[PDB]
């Protein structure tokens, strides 16, 4: 039976364990003898399953940690709304969004730093923001600074609520293990309750507060004379003028005359020409349909009454001649291992973030977002990085599950067993695929570079030379462009302007979107992307599959998930643990995402973004140089890296001077990481031995004996600094370029 | 074949022998320590050189020393 | 002890894997681990996957000595089963390896003679110049 | 501008001598490895015990100090080239004002003088500077390839080579061909040497191409 | 040692590819070779120094020969401030026609490389003036190498 | 001129590293502690710690202050 199960006062609230560092583990609680202890305290802080073997005790800890994270997120949102209300030019940007740059940060006049308050327009000095909050606030119907202050106060109250909830559910009412393992109820509530009701409420807000205020805004009326949102609920007459169908009330809904609501519930496609974003009437209908779909979906599983499905029943009925018993045993694995669930959820969330990034640029949902290039580039890059990091974490935690929670004697599964019985075939095939893709993707660039350097432009792989046309993607584009006429007759326009419908949307003399052409250069970059993705997959999958054992190390599981090596024997056994494989795969994820964002930036600046005059002529930022220059490595070096870095390197003495400083700092940190990556701790411990002598000579030697960083810790520091420096270099370069020229 | 050597600073706690992944070391009677036993390496042809014994050595300095020497198919841990 | 010989005992139930013997067993050597089990039970394989050990005698062929010892220590620790293993050559020659004396090597036993024991501390090894242009190492003295 | 770069050169010299002298004076042994002389000049390590013993041999000190030598010599050569290229152009004030901060070095020396070199071949044609443009990217590629050997280590590659051996042994029409030497990954010390060689070759070729092309595009 | 390297029996018995890699990398470490003596060490070093000198002489002879054969030394000694010195000619089948045109510098009839080693100035300063002088210097250096 | 200066300086840089590498090899292979008792060469091994710590101090001071001045000017 599904019911609330709690335990009263399991852990006493006291400050006594705050004064004892390392209380959570047996080894660390004894106090430090060397400096390694100081690091070991921070590396094992959230490794709950290593603190205790009780599943219930671990689950309560993660449940409260989630509340803490939610409180932190609410504090962050409250700060964003408060800075929008108190230190921003939002109200001026509302009346002129095409000529005023959003800004919500103002610096103090100290040590000359007040130069960063640049001319963003609207009689305001500040730092231009690229988060896109202004367009979201305009879409939501927010018109005054007072409504942002109330949102900040509400977010503060909610953060306090989540913090209190975490304390209450760890110290007063701690749910039992059976409560957490009620997966059917959790799925039902998250599908129907959270998502369905949330989308239904947002749809209600859109049809009641967003649609009318945005209709007034798009009509060209002053924001300060638009009626307040509640005025559209009090006298329905105001709502019966923009849309006369509201005069009918809810009678059409209950009598199944839904076409009567076609005024504010539409299937249009394309973009709003005044706005440059998706029609709000389309978005409200989308959310209303998603609400019904999720509310019906959240009724699939059986909780307490007979109707519904059993997850174990579905899993045990899917087996075949090639897969033995099939999925039997997976319910036991996924209801007793936090790490497997974390791995699956991380992979799905990281994959979904990339889809969000891809969909937000091609279908701009927010008003005046498409013509704000700095916001678009920043959002795309940010979500790509988030997705890549989450995907890497998925592999890390799958390896952790394999090392710790895998047990064929009590939790056997045929599919996992059969995967482990032919891992050599999987890994060798992926190796061959990676080599083939690397050759037939990157060596074409080398061929083009050599042909260009040899004075033979006619022997290259180019649109004016040997062609490699992406015919399949071109066919998909043509099919999607013809959808409104044959395959989506009720739709008026295609789902995106990039499919090829031969139209361009211009807002404020700036190009929002237009059909994106695909040629040989795109054929090259797409296979480059596939190659890097395959190599990252190879590195991570090899670590997951070979974590327990290999022909080199028959007993790799006893060494743990995170160990440096197994000695210099067998020729050398460095970086054989599953942790190292994640450490190596982080670099390749970084490489892949960097290439993807470089591709996006160059393509958008060359073939989509630009300006349009009152003659009908389009002039792009880099003038369509992608097709003929992005086919050689020298082209990327010269026309992209050298040409577009001219902004960040001449930003000194302007409001963009903080990006050149961050450019240099990121370069410095990236170089700094190579000291940790290229060396080892045996040299550093010996070097420390001499400094300890100098300290002992002057009686200043500390009792906590200085130790060089551990073998694994040095790798972590090196990779963290490498990633930080690399990502910050592009952050500064992209922001400076797209703010100066965009 | 690598070289494994034992010095008389041994205290005979048998930590190296049970850390051997290829059964190279063993314990033999002795009279130089309270435990009346010392380690020996009669099967260094199966040594791989992982130096797991030295990680289990309590004496300072090490009482068991591994020197990496000529490489064979057994010492490189090759199964193909 | 007189080492035991190698019968034709059955093998654990296993579906097969790509981690088994290769051509090295055909031309150089392979290893055979034998034990006795009280009941049929699951055990993880050192080459990947899970197999079923039968009740009675059990014989398993592996590619390396390290695999045999890892499986043996796992059996001893988890199932409390005594084990043996042998080295088999392409010409059918069988060499008994472990437990060599009939007693596990971590337990002291009479009849064993020390090999590689240096009657000095590690700090008393001579300098390289004393062994220069000779074929001897400092630790071999 | 010269005062700061001379102290940078002094720092590079001092650090390189620190690494080399520490390696030479600790060659016979230390507190972490009292019997280092018993293992020779070049050995991989002493294993993961005693906290870890990566790069403990004296050869590894030289391997570490080569990077610092390259960095120091690059600093002095950058200084010489930038001080002379502005003097040959008739405007020393470009170096006098721009050498006092590092963004001046990045923009007015590297970025400014790479305009002609990277235009050796372009989608509109080529000129006589195309060899140096090709060698610039060649050095970049070799320098990047060295990072692979310097960052990734042996066990990952050995475990991957095992799978390739199985795949070859199970592929029809390829079983007829057998290797005579068993394929293994590069040794721990061998990989350091290979990565250092790639690093140094890329470092030398990139700067040689840049210097020759930048001084030959305009002839000072 | 029965195989390669023949100076290291321990490396010769290695059944892996490592036997090759290491054999190349320890060729000149005479002190660590099998059955080495001090007399053999000194004699081998003495012999190797002569080979190094021969290589040095051959390299200089090649430079002189190529400058005399494919260079523009005689035209350069008459206009050192306006003639680009030539190191050697270029014959690459991979070249395209624009590459052939672009690399025809100096007063040459085909693709050439412009020397940046300063050998022209050094040889002009020390009295060499004609191509025959470089030709007879190269022969003498080859004789010295032999 | 530029090519010659760069060429010779890089050659000198490599040679100077070789000088210390072979000096390190001498201490392992050829050094005889008993035949060098209390001469100028043994005292270096006697106060290697004092030498290394002072070199470390000099390098740390130079790096700290040069980088700080450069970043201040930037
Ligand atoms: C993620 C959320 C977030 C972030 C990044 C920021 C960031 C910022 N806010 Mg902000 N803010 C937030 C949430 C956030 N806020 C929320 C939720 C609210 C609503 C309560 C506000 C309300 C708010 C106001 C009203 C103001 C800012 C201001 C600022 C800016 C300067 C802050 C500063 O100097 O701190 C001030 C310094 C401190 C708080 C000290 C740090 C304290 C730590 C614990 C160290 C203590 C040591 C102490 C200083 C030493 C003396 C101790 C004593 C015993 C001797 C900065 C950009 C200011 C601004 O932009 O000015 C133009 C400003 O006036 N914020
Ligand atoms: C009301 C005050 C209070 C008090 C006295 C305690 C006391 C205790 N709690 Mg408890 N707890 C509280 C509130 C409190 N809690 C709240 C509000 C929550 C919900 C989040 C929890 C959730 C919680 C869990 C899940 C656990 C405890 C545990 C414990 C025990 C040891 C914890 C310890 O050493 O803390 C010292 C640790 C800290 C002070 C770290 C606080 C860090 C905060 C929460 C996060 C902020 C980080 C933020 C990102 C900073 C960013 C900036 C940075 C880059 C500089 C101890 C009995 C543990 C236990 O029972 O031990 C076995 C345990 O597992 N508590
Ligand atoms: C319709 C019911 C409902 C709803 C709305 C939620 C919503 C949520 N659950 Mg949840 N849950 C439910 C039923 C529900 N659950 C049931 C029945 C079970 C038992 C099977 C669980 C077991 C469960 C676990 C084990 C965990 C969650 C977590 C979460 C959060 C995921 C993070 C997120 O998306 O942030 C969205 C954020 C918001 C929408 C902000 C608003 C916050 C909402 C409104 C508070 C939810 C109140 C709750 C439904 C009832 C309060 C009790 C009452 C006495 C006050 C989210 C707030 C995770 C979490 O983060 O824990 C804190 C987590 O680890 N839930
Ligand atoms: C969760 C979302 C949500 C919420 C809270 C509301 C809330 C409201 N809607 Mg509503 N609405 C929504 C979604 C939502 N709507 C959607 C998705 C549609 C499109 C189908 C509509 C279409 C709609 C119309 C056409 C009308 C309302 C009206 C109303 C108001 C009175 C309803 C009432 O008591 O009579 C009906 C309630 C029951 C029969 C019970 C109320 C403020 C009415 C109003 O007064 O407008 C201001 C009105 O005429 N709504
Ligand atoms: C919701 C996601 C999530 C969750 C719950 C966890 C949870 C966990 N992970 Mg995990 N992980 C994640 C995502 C997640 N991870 C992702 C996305 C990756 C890929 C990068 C990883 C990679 C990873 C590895 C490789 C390992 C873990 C480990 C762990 C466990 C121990 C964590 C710990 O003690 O850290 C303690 C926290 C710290 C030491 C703080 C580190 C601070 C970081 C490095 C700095 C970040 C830079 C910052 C953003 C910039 C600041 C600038 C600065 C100037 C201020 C714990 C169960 C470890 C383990 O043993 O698992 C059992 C382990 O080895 N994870
Ligand atoms: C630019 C530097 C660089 C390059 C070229 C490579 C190249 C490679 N890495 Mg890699 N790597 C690097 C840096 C680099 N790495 C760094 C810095 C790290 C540390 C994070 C790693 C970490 C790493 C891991 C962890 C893995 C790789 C893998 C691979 C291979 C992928 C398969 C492939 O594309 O083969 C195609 C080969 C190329 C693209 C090389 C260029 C060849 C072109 C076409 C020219 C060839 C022309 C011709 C042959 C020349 C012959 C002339 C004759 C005179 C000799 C490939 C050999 C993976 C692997 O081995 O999978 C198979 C793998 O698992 N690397
Ligand atoms: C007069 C000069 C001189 C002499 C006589 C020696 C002599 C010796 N050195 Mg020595 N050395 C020197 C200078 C010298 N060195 C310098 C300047 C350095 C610093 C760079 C070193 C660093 C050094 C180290 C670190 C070691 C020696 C060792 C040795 C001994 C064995 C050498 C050996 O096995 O060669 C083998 C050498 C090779 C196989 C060369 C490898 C190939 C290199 C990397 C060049 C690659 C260039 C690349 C391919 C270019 C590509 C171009 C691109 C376009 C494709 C021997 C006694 C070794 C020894 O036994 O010490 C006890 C040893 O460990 N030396
Ligand atoms: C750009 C990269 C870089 C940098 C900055 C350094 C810096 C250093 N290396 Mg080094 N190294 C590098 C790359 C680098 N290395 C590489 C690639 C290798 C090859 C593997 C080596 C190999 C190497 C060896 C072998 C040795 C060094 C040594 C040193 C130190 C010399 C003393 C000195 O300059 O003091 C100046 C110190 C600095 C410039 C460090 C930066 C200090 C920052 C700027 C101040 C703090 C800022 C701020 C307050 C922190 C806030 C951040 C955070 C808290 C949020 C110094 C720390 C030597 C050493 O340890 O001597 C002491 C030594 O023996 N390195
Ligand atoms: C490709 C052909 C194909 O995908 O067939 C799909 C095939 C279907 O297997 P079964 O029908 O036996 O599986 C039944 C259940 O596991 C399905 O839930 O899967 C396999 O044969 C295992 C190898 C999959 C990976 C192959 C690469
Ligand atoms: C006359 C004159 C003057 C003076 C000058 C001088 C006096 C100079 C000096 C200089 C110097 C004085 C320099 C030095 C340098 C040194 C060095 C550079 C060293 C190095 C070392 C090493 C390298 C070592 C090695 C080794 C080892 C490590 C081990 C043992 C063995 C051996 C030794 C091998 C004046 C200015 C007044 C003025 C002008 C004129
Ligand atoms: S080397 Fe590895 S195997 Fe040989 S003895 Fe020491 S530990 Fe046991
Ligand atoms: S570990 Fe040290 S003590 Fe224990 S046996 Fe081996 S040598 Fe004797
Ligand atoms: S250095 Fe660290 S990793 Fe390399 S071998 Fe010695 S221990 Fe294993």
């Amino acid at each position: 039976e599904v019911k609330i199960l709690v335990d009263k006062d399991p852990v006493k609230t006291s400050f006594e364990e705050w004064a004892k560092p390392g209380h959570f583990s047996r080894t660390i609680a004894k106090g430090p003898d060397t400096t390694t202890w100081i690091w070991n305290l921070h590396a094992d802080a959230h490794d709950f399953d290593s603190h205790t073997s009780d599943l219930e005790e671990i689950s309560r800890k993660v449940f409260s940690a989630h509340f803490g994270q939610l409180s932190i997120i609410f504090l962050w949102l409250s700060g964003m709304y408060f800075h929008g209300a108190r230190f921003s030019n939002y109200e001026a940007w509302l009346s002129d969004p095409t000529h005023i740059g959003p800004s919500a940060q103002v610096v103090w006049p100290i040590v000359g730093q007040e130069i960063l308050n640049g001319d963003v327009g609207g009689g305001f000095r500040g730092i231009q923001i690229t988060s896109g909050f202004f367009q979201m606030w305009r879409a939501s119907g927010i018109t005054s600074e007072l409504q942002l202050y109330c949102t900040a106060i509400g977010a503060l109250i909610f953060a306090a609520l989540m913090l209190f909830a975490g304390w209450f559910h760890y110290h007063k009412a701690a749910p039992k293990l059976a409560w957490f393992q009620d997966v059917e109820s959790m799925l039902n509530h998250h599908l129907a309750g959270l998502l369905g009701l949330g989308s239904l409420g947002w749809a209600g807000h859109q049809v009641h507060v967003s649609l009318p205020i945005n209709q007034f805004l798009n009509a060209g009326v002053d924001p300060k004379e638009i009626p307040l949102p509640h005025e559209f609920i009090l006298n329905r007459d105001l709502l019966s003028q923009l849309y006369p169908s509201f005069a009918e009330g809810a009678t059409p809904f209950f009598t199944l005359n839904w076409s009567k609501y076609a005024e504010f519930l539409t299937f249009r496609g394309g973009l709003d020409p005044v706005t440059g974003g998706l029609w709000l009437t389309d978005i409200a209908h989308h959310h209303l349909a998603i609400a019904i779909l999720f509310l019906i979906a959240g009724h699939m599983y059986r909780t307490n009454w007979g109707i519904g499905h059993g997850l174990k029943d579905i899993l045990e009925a899917h087996k075949g001649p090639f897969t033995g018993q099939g999925h039997k045993g997976l319910y036991e694995i996924l209801t007793t291992s936090w790490h497997a669930q974390l791995s699956l959820n991380l992979a799905m969330l990281g994959s979904l973030t990339i889809v969000v990034a891809h969909h937000m640029y091609s279908m701009p949902p927010y008003p005046y977002l498409a013509t704000d290039y700095g916001t678009q580039l920043s959002l795309f890059t940010h979500h790509m990085w988030i997705g890549g990091f989450l995907i890497v974490g998925a592999a890390a935690h799958a390896a952790i599950f394999m090392v710790r929670d895998y047990d064929p004697t009590t939790r056997y599964n045929d599919l996992l067993d059969r995967v482990l019985r032919h891992r050599d075939a999987i890994i060798s095939h992926l190796n061959w695929a990676c080599i083939f893709l690397g050759f037939h993707s990157f060596g074409l660039y080398i061929h083009n570079d050599t042909m260009s350097a040899l004075g033979r432009p006619q022997d290259m792989f180019s649109d004016t030379a040997i062609q490699l046309q992406p015919v399949f993607a071109q066919w998909i584009q043509n099919t999607h462009a013809l959808a409104p006429g044959a395959t989506a007759p009720s739709a008026t326009a295609s789902t995106s302007l990039t499919w090829g419908g031969g139209d361009l949307v211009a807002v404020g003399g700036k190009v929002a979107l237009l059909p994106i052409p695909l040629g040989t250069a795109d054929f090259l970059v797409h296979h480059i992307h596939a190659f890097t993705i395959h190599v990252t997959v190879l590195i991570l999958l090899k670590g997951v599959l070979f974590a327990r054992s290999s022909r080199l190390i028959p007993d790799k599981a006893n060494l743990g998930f995170r160990f440096p090596c197994d000695g210099p024997g067998r020729g050398g056994t460095c970086q054989v643990s599953a942790w190292d494989h994640v450490f190596l795969g982080l670099f390749w994820m970084y490489n892949s995402i960097s290439v993807v964002i470089f591709h996006f930036s160059w393509k958008m600046q060359s073939d989509v973004w630009g300006s349009i005059s009152d003659q009908g002529v389009v002039t792009h930022i880099t003038g369509g140089n992608f097709a003929q220059s992005s086919i050689t490595i020298n082209g990327w070096l010269r026309d992209f890296l050298w040409a577009q870095a001219s902004q960040v390197i001449q930003s000194y003495g302007s409001s963009l001077s903080a990006y050149g400083l961050f450019f240099l700092g990121a370069h410095f940190v990236w170089a700094f990481s190579l000291m940790f990556l290229f060396s080892g701790r045996g040299y550093w411990q010996e070097l420390i031995e001499s400094i300890v002598w100098a300290h002992n000579k002057l009686k200043v030697a500390p009792a906590t004996q200085p130790r060089a960083l551990s073998i694994v810790q040095g790798r972590a520091v090196g990779v963290t600094h490498y990633l930080l420096g690399g990502i910050a270099t592009t952050w500064a370069f992209f922001l400076a370029r797209i703010i100066a020229v965009g | 074949s690598h070289s494994v050597k034992i010095y008389d600073t041994c205290i005979g706690c048998t930590q190296c022998v049970r850390a051997c992944p290829t059964d190279v070391l063993e314990m033999i009677p002795w009279d130089g320590c309270k435990a009346k036993q010392i380690a020996s390496a009669p099967r260094t042809e199966d040594c791989v050189g992982c130096k797991r014994c030295e990680s289990a050595c309590p004496t300072d300095f090490l009482s068991v020393r591994v020197y990496l020497w000529h490489e064979t198919t057994r010492s490189m841990g090759l199964a193909y | 002890t007189p080492p035991q010989l190698d019968p034709s005992t059955p093998s654990p139930i296993f579906g097969g894997s790509t981690g088994g013997l290769l051509r090295k067993a055909q031309e150089e050597e392979f290893y055979v681990i034998t034990w006795e089990s009280p009941k049929e039970q699951v055990f993880e394989m050192p080459t990947g996957g899970a197999a079923i050990m039968r009740e009675g005698p059990n014989l398993l062929k592996l590619a390396r000595k390290e695999q045999c010892l890892a499986l043996g220590t796992r059996l001893r620790s988890k199932y409390k089963i005594n084990y043996q293993f042998y080295r088999v050559f392409p010409n059918g020659e069988v060499q008994y390896l472990h437990p060599k004396d009939g007693v596990y090597p971590e337990k002291v036993n009479e009849g064993r003679t020390g090999v590689g024991v240096n009657l000095r501390s590690i700090g008393k090894n001579v300098n390289p110049i004393e062994v220069k242009f000779t074929g001897k190492q400092v630790y071999d003295l | 501008g010269d005062f700061l770069v001379h102290h940078a050169i002094a720092l590079g010299l001092h650090t390189t001598t620190l690494i080399l002298v520490k390696g030479a004076l600790d060659a016979r042994g230390s507190k972490l490895m009292p019997d280092k002389k018993d293992f020779g000049y070049s050995f991989p390590c002493d294993g993961p015990g005693r906290g870890g013993t990566c790069d403990i041999s004296a050869w590894d000190a030289f391997y570490l100090a080569v990077f610092w030598m390259l960095n120091t010599i690059g600093w002095v050569t950058f200084y010489w080239h930038w001080k002379h290229i502005t003097l040959w152009q008739g405007n020393v004030s470009q170096f006098n004002e721009s050498s006092t901060y590092l963004m001046g070095w990045l923009r007015d020396y590297l970025w400014l003088n790479s305009s002609q070199l990277i235009n050796g071949y372009n989608p509109f044609g080529m000129n006589s500077l195309s060899v140096w443009a090709w060698m610039f990217l060649f050095g970049h590629l070799v320098w990047a390839t060295g990072f692979m050997f310097l960052i990734s280590w042996r066990g990952y590659w050995q475990e991957l080579i095992e799978t390739l051996a199985w795949a070859h042994e199970r592929t029809p029409l390829a079983n007829l061909i057998r290797w005579r030497d068993k394929p293994v990954a590069l040794s721990i010390v061998q990989a350091r040497l290979v990565g250092l060689a790639h690093f140094s070759v890329g470092y030398i070729f990139t700067y040689a191409a840049f210097l020759i092309a930048s001084t030959s595009g305009k002839f000072g | 040692a029965l195989r390669f390297p023949r100076f290291s029996q321990g490396l010769a018995q290695d059944p892996t590819t490592r036997r090759i890699w290491f054999g190349i990398a320890t060729a000149h470490d005479f002190e660590s070779h099998d059955d080495i003596t001090e007399e053999r060490l000194y004699q081998n070093i003495f012999a190797s120094h002569f080979g190094q000198l021969a290589i040095i002489f051959l390299w200089t002879s090649g430079n002189l020969f190529h400058v005399a054969w494919q260079g523009n030394f005689e035209s350069w000694v008459q206009d050192p401030l306006h003639v680009r010195p030539i190191a050697h000619a270029i014959w690459d089948p991979h070249f395209g026609q624009p590459a052939v045109e672009a690399f025809t510098r100096g007063g040459a009839l085909g693709p050439v490389n412009i020397a940046y080693s300063g050998v022209y100035q050094w040889w002009y300063t020390i009295g060499l003036r004609t191509n025959e002088d470089l030709y007879t210097g190269a022969l003498f250096l080859l004789f010295l190498s032999a | 001129q530029a090519a010659l200066y760069t060429h010779h300086q890089y050659i000198a840089g490599f040679i100077m590293t070789g000088a210390f590498a072979h000096g390190a090899i001498f201490f392992i292979r050829d050094y005889n502690p008993e035949q060098n008792e209390d001469n100028v060469l043994a005292r270096m091994l006697d106060h290697k710690e004092a030498i290394i710590s002072h070199l470390s101090w000099a390098s740390l001071f130079l790096g700290f202050h040069t980088l700080g001045l450069y970043v201040h000017n930037d």
